[PDB]
RNA sequence: AGCCGGUAGCGGGCGUGGAUCCCUGGAUGUCCGAAUGGGGGAACCCGGCCGGCGGGAACGCCGGUCACCGCGCGCGCGGGGGGAACCUGGGGAACUGAAACAUCUCAGUACCCAGAGGAGAGGAAAGAGAAAUCGACUCCCUGAGUAGCGGCGAGCGAAAGGGGACCAGCCUAAACCGUCCGGCUUGUCCGGGCGGGGUCGUGGGGCCCUCGGACCGAAUCCCCAGCCUAGCCGAAGCUGUUGGGAAGCAGCGCCAGAGAGGGUGAAAGCCCCGUAGGCGAAAGGUGGGGGGAUAGGUGAGGGUACCCGAGUACCCCGUGGUUCGUGGAGCCAUGGGGGAAUCUGGGCGGACCACCGCCUAAGGCUAAGUACUCCGGGUGACCGAUAGCGCACCAGUAC
RNA sequence: GAAUGCCGGCAUGAGUAACGAUAAAGAGGGUGAGAAUCCCUCUCGCCGUAAGCCCAAGGGUUCCUACGCAAUGGUCGUCAGCGUAGGGUUAGGCGGGACCUAAGGUGAAGCCGAAAGGCGUAGCCGAAGGGCAGCCGGUUAAUAUUCCGGCCCUUCCCGCAG
RNA sequence: CUCUAAGCACAACCUGCGGGAACCCGUACCGCAAACCGACACAGGUGGGCGGGUGCAAGAGCACUCAGGCGCGCGGGAGAA
């Protein structure tokens, strides 16, 4: 329940609408709303750990942008990264964003 | 910024209103705060005094009262007449008060 | 203290080195204390001298600060 | 700039401060922020003495009023310095 | 030409050798406070390093320096916090209304939070929507309580067009070219930097051939006017009488680009302060106007089919926004799933299809016209001490 | 002219209830404009596991002295915890800090959450717990393990010796 | 107190002696109360230590009393319900 490091996908607020009856299209009287309340639609975050310059870097990312983490690793080959902390390397990858 | 005074210690002035209308006297003191002047021998009040080292035996003393500055008009030391005041710029070029009847200096 | 004397204090003050200034303050600061003591026992009728010295010390230090700042 | 004459304000003028002159304990009003050690050096370079013992205390400002207006006198601090055997601070011997 | 604040008094001083006072720049600025050496029950306490002071090694004092986070090759720049309303964004009620109540209303209001700034947002069409048309955005008037939306109940409520205010348009990504750098799978390599090139919808750009060889011009910078922060000049009246007091009454005048208004012992154009009309800045702030520099801007055919912003368009699921509450429900936005193409590409014109048009998505910036009133000024068929701000008075006080 | 309306002023009840423990008073002397009520003496009564004395909290000059009596004091007042002024609180050893940790609090690393924020081993803060070196007497109107007297002890710096 | 590690072993530490050095804050007064919490000089509430003597079986109970402190901030009369 949080933010996509790559895409910025965030929790959003959506309504949960409750309906009774038969739609007009199927010969019915019509749909009546029997309830509306707020709820949240979370991004589908998963952990993505990749080794980069021999270091372990992990990403919190929406499943949709899971392959975008790898494209970063690929792009990260032209950078002199070795010796750095994972904190630093991750910042460097994210700068390729 | 500062109170406008058309009169100062101690040029000579005519009292043109009140109980001492027409008298002439020197400007003993100017009190810009109250916008009032003290004119010698004008507006004499009797004040009581307590028996003290200052005034043993005591009784009363005579004092000059302050006069509203508007009640007073400087006299021109040239032509000798009561006048309003103008200003004049010299070559210095300082400014001076001058008589409006003749071009007299008023200092 | 007199206007003309102020100007005169400043001219001669601006000719001192910082150390001379520092030394001069210390003495006038000492004289201030001497004044305060006599003020205490009611033996200073010329009390204006206190205000006067305070501003000398002020004017000195201002100049000491002048000397150092550019 | 900080000097000794900034630290020592005035001497304490009271029946109790006088009593100490006999035994070389002098009592000054000092600046409330000034340290014992600081007060030592100060009286020493001020009066050419040798300070052996310093006792300090704070004195609360007495609360006073002018009719409508309640207020407070400034907070003070006094110090009692003990000069070396045989020494004297003549200025305070005054009296 | 007086002055040492409200504040007189004691006791003493200053000023035409220009004080007090007013404006501008500067100096000093204990401690707390974002509070930032560390701690802490704010205004107290306790330290490291360098330098000084004392007889000074212990003790103490003085000066400087030392938090954390971000960005950039230990060092630099930045950040933090506050501000009456106004603004944007992220969250978001209920009473109440529906003469009960649940969809609906109140209302995206109150409020919370984050960010901005003298404004903020928005803004150079993947627009409008029928005009064979218009041409960024913002803001007022009108369109119009229309079209519509709605337990079609209570209620909710646009847009195009027209009249106006203001006016302005730009920078990149990609192709291709060059250069620095590193990778290991050795080069017609892949990649990351920087530079050049390029910016469009009559489609535009790259590359390849032929021909063609100074006008513009900033929103940046510099100078200046103008303005703000103290100020200055400013026409004309005397005598009598009543009265404590003339400005009243009487008599004889006078000024007026000034007869607004406040004062003076009462009711004054001409006594005072002003008013009409004029004058004024060494310094600091401003400077949208005037001038100047600079960045930046600029050809036409033919060929080629290299490029034109990706987990994106698009389709489906769940929602929100719109006048639209599931309705024939498009459009804009997007939490989940699936998942393209580069002009013979793609979105839109209210399901959908065809025909016919409009437009160029998935990068960024952009004055003015608009909002507010902590602050200064001007004006009231605004109050006049139970009124007017809670406070005309030492009030966010006493309590 | 009414809203048990609002703000203020002044009435009525009324010279009434009451004057806050039923431990209790009397006289003499003094002071002063004034005295049941202040000071002094004598007598009487009450507390005494307190109604005496010393610490901590809390209160914040109420302490001592001089001069006062408009108001405060349930009467009176010459008195006062009241008005005005002046004086008074002294530490290496007592208490706290320059020491330690407790619940808890905060919090490098790290984790979490629309924002605000929630957590979190180490560390840091946190005491009436651990730790640490002063006892008796005298002096002031008012301070005292603080000043003074006597006899003792602690840490830190430097030096000397082992 | 002890053990060692980097280090250092001209240092460093321990013991004895000497000289020097030793900062900041509290300290007044009330404190079972007329000075604290109860709008009051309010029969209420407030933690710790000291708390003598005699007698009653003991005791911090109870009566009296020491030291010390008080007679409680309206009084004088009368002698009904
Ligand atoms: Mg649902
Ligand atoms: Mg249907
Ligand atoms: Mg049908
Ligand atoms: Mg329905
Ligand atoms: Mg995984
Ligand atoms: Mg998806
Ligand atoms: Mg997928
Ligand atoms: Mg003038
Ligand atoms: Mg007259
Ligand atoms: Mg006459
Ligand atoms: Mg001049
Ligand atoms: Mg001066
Ligand atoms: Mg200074
Ligand atoms: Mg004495
Ligand atoms: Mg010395
Ligand atoms: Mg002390
Ligand atoms: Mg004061
Ligand atoms: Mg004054
Ligand atoms: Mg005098
Ligand atoms: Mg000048
Ligand atoms: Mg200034
Ligand atoms: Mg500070
Ligand atoms: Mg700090
Ligand atoms: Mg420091
Ligand atoms: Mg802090
Ligand atoms: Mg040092
Ligand atoms: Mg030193
Ligand atoms: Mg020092
Ligand atoms: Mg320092
Ligand atoms: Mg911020
Ligand atoms: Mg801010
Ligand atoms: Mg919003
Ligand atoms: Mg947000
Ligand atoms: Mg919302
Ligand atoms: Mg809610
Ligand atoms: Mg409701
Ligand atoms: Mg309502
Ligand atoms: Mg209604
Ligand atoms: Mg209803
Ligand atoms: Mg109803
Ligand atoms: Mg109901
Ligand atoms: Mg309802
Ligand atoms: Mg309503
Ligand atoms: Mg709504
Ligand atoms: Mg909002
Ligand atoms: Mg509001
Ligand atoms: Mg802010
Ligand atoms: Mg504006
Ligand atoms: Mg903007
Ligand atoms: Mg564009
Ligand atoms: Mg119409
Ligand atoms: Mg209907
Ligand atoms: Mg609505
Ligand atoms: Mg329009
Ligand atoms: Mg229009
Ligand atoms: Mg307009
Ligand atoms: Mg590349
Ligand atoms: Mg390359
Ligand atoms: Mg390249
Ligand atoms: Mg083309
Ligand atoms: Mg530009
Ligand atoms: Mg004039
Ligand atoms: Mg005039
Ligand atoms: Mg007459
Ligand atoms: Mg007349
Ligand atoms: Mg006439
Ligand atoms: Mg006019
Ligand atoms: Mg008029
Ligand atoms: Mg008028
Ligand atoms: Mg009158
Ligand atoms: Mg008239
Ligand atoms: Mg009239
Ligand atoms: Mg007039
Ligand atoms: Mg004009
Ligand atoms: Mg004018
Ligand atoms: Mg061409
Ligand atoms: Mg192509
Ligand atoms: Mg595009
Ligand atoms: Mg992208
Ligand atoms: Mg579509
Ligand atoms: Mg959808
Ligand atoms: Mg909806
Ligand atoms: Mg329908
Ligand atoms: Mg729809
Ligand atoms: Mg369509
Ligand atoms: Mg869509
Ligand atoms: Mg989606
Ligand atoms: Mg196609
Ligand atoms: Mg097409
Ligand atoms: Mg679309
Ligand atoms: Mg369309
Ligand atoms: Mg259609
Ligand atoms: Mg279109
Ligand atoms: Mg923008
Ligand atoms: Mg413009
Ligand atoms: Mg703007
Ligand atoms: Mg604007
Ligand atoms: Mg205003
Ligand atoms: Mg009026
Ligand atoms: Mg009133
Ligand atoms: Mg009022
Ligand atoms: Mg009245
Ligand atoms: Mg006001
Ligand atoms: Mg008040
Ligand atoms: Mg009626
Ligand atoms: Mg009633
Ligand atoms: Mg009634
Ligand atoms: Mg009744
Ligand atoms: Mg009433
Ligand atoms: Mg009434
Ligand atoms: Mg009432
Ligand atoms: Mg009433
Ligand atoms: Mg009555
Ligand atoms: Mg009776
Ligand atoms: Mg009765
Ligand atoms: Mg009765
Ligand atoms: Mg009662
Ligand atoms: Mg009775
Ligand atoms: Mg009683
Ligand atoms: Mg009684
Ligand atoms: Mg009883
Ligand atoms: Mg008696
Ligand atoms: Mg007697
Ligand atoms: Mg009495
Ligand atoms: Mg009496
Ligand atoms: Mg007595
Ligand atoms: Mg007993
Ligand atoms: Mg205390
Ligand atoms: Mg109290
Ligand atoms: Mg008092
Ligand atoms: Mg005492
Ligand atoms: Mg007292
Ligand atoms: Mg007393
Ligand atoms: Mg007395
Ligand atoms: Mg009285
Ligand atoms: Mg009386
Ligand atoms: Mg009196
Ligand atoms: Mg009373
Ligand atoms: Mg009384
Ligand atoms: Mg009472
Ligand atoms: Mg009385
Ligand atoms: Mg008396
Ligand atoms: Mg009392
Ligand atoms: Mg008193
Ligand atoms: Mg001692
Ligand atoms: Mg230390
Ligand atoms: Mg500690
Ligand atoms: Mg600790
Ligand atoms: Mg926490
Ligand atoms: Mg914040
Ligand atoms: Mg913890
Ligand atoms: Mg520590
Ligand atoms: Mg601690
Ligand atoms: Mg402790
Ligand atoms: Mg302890
Ligand atoms: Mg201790
Ligand atoms: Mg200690
Ligand atoms: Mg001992
Ligand atoms: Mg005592
Ligand atoms: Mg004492
Ligand atoms: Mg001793
Ligand atoms: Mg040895
Ligand atoms: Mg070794
Ligand atoms: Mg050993
Ligand atoms: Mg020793
Ligand atoms: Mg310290
Ligand atoms: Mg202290
Ligand atoms: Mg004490
Ligand atoms: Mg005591
Ligand atoms: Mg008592
Ligand atoms: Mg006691
Ligand atoms: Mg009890
Ligand atoms: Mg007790
Ligand atoms: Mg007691
Ligand atoms: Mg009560
Ligand atoms: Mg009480
Ligand atoms: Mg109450
Ligand atoms: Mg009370
Ligand atoms: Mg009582
Ligand atoms: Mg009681
Ligand atoms: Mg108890
Ligand atoms: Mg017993
Ligand atoms: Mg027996
Ligand atoms: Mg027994
Ligand atoms: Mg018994
Ligand atoms: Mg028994
Ligand atoms: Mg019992
Ligand atoms: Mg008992
Ligand atoms: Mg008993
Ligand atoms: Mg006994
Ligand atoms: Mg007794
Ligand atoms: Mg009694
Ligand atoms: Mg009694
Ligand atoms: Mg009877
Ligand atoms: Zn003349």
């Amino acid at each position: 329940s949080k933010v996509c490091e790559i895409s910025g996908k965030r929790p959003i607020v959506a309504n949960s609408i409750q309906r009774r009856g038969k739609a007009k299209r199927e010969g019915g009287v019509g749909k009546k709303t029997t309830g509306i309340s707020k709820r949240r639609q979370y991004p589908n975050l998963q952990k993505v750990r990749v080794r980069v310059a021999g270091q372990e870097i992990t990403f919190r990312v929406a499943a949709s942008h899971i392959p975008k983490v790898y494209e970063l690793v690929e792009r990260a080959k032209g950078l002199k990264l070795e010796g750095l902390s994972p904190k630093e390397i991750k910042k460097e990858l994210l700068k390729l964003l | 910024m500062r109170v406008k005074m058309h009169v100062k210690k101690g040029d000579t002035v005519l009292v043109a209103s009140g109980k001492y209308k027409g008298r002439v006297g020197k400007v003993k003191e100017v009190l810009p705060k109250k916008y009032a002047v003290i004119v010698e021998g004008v507006n004499i009040v009797k004040k009581a005094v307590r028996v003290s080292p200052k005034y043993p035996q005591g009784g009363f003393i005579e004092k000059e009262a302050p006069l509203h500055a508007s009640k007073v008009r400087p006299i021109c030391p040239a032509c000798g007449k009561p006048t309003r005041v103008r200003k004049k710029f010299l070559e210095n070029g300082k400014k001076i008060r001058v008589c409006a009847k003749c071009g007299g200096a008023l200092d | 203290m007199k206007l003309s004397e102020v100007r005169k204090q400043l001219e001669e003050a601006r000719k001192l080195s910082p150390v001379e200034l520092e030394k001069l303050v210390r003495e006038k600061k000492r004289e201030l204390m001497e004044l305060r003591f006599q003020a205490s026992i009611g033996q200073l009728s010329q009390n204006h001298k206190i205000r006067d010295l305070k501003r000398q010390i002020a004017r000195l230090l201002t100049v000491l600060n002048e000397k150092r700042r550019q | 700039m900080k000097t000794a004459y900034d630290v020592i304000l005035a001497p304490v003028l009271s029946e109790k401060a006088y009593a100490g002159f006999a035994e070389g304990k002098y009592t000054f009003w000092v600046h409330p922020k000034a340290t014992k050690t600081e007060i030592k050096n100060a009286v020493e370079t001020a009066f050419k003495v040798k300070v052996v013992k310093v006792n300090t205390l704070h004195v609360r400002g007495k609360k006073k009023r002018l009719g409508r207006y309640l207020g407070k006198r400034p907070d003070r601090k006094k110090a009692i310095v003990q000069v070396a055997p045989g020494q004297k601070i003549e200025a305070l011997e005054g009296l």
